[PDB]
């Protein structure tokens, strides 16, 4: 492991590529203070290049042009298997957000999704747990695909090993 | 003003058994012009199991 006691290690790259399996009680974390435009997509990929495994897509309620049947809603895409709406606290690109994903028992992959209203920051975070409908497997990768994510930060708990020196993943040289 | 570079803490999650610890999360709101935000964004504490 990478620490005597559990801590979250910042990943100096554009995504978190876990080496090995997602051990129970370990987690990967992605945070941001908001984003600029378009949809916010939190994605999970697996080997075999690589392929998408699951994606959470959140549409802002504060962006002109977003269809009314999508505005302020989040959707879970699985691979494609299907797409379905999920109840998450992220409503706007002006919201701060946190994704904390883990395996509850070595099989199911789940994420705690947090949202904070930047106009009422003293009110704290609202949280919902969403099951990603997929099972964990070796060498999963986590990241964001969005336009202008503000103060994007990535973490991996110290019992996990994430790639931190690959320039192909945007890792700082 | 002295704004905090981290957002406020989330709630503590459910106690993890039988290891006996729970965790809570924060996030960086901004980095300083001269240094990265140095306030904690992750904390653990012992709980009864």
């Amino acid at each position: 492991s990478n620490a005597t006691f559990l801590e979250l290690v910042e990943v100096p790259c554009n995504s978190v590529h876990v080496q090995g399996v997602m051990t129970p009680n370990q987690m990967v974390k992605v945070t941001g203070a908001g984003w600029d435009n378009g949809v916010l997509e939190f994605y999970v990929t697996r080997p075999t290049s690589r392929s998408h495994l699951a994606s959470i897509m959140c549409y802002s309620k504060d962006i002109d042009g977003v269809p009314s049947d999508k505005a302020g809603k989040c959707f879970l895409k699985r691979f494609e298997i299907d797409e379905k709406e999920v109840s998450l606290p992220i409503k706007s690109h002006n919201d701060a957000f946190m994704f904390v994903c883990s395996s509850n028992d070595g099989s199911a992959l789940q994420c705690d999704v947090f949202a904070l209203d930047n106009t009422n920051s003293n009110d704290g975070w609202k949280v919902n747990t969403v099951d990603l409908g997929v099972s964990v497997s070796p060498d999963l990768a986590f990241g964001l695909t969005a336009d202008g994510v503000k103060v994007k930060k990535l973490y991996a708990s110290s019992g996990l090993t994430a790639i931190n020196d690959d320039p192909s993943l945007g890792c700082k040289a | 003003a002295g704004a905090s570079c981290t957002y406020v803490w989330s709630d503590w999650n459910k106690c993890v058994c039988p290891m006996g610890y729970q965790a809570r999360h924060a996030a960086v709101k901004f980095d300083y012009r001269n240094k990265p935000c140095d306030l904690p964004t992750f904390e653990t504490k012992a709980c009864s199991c």
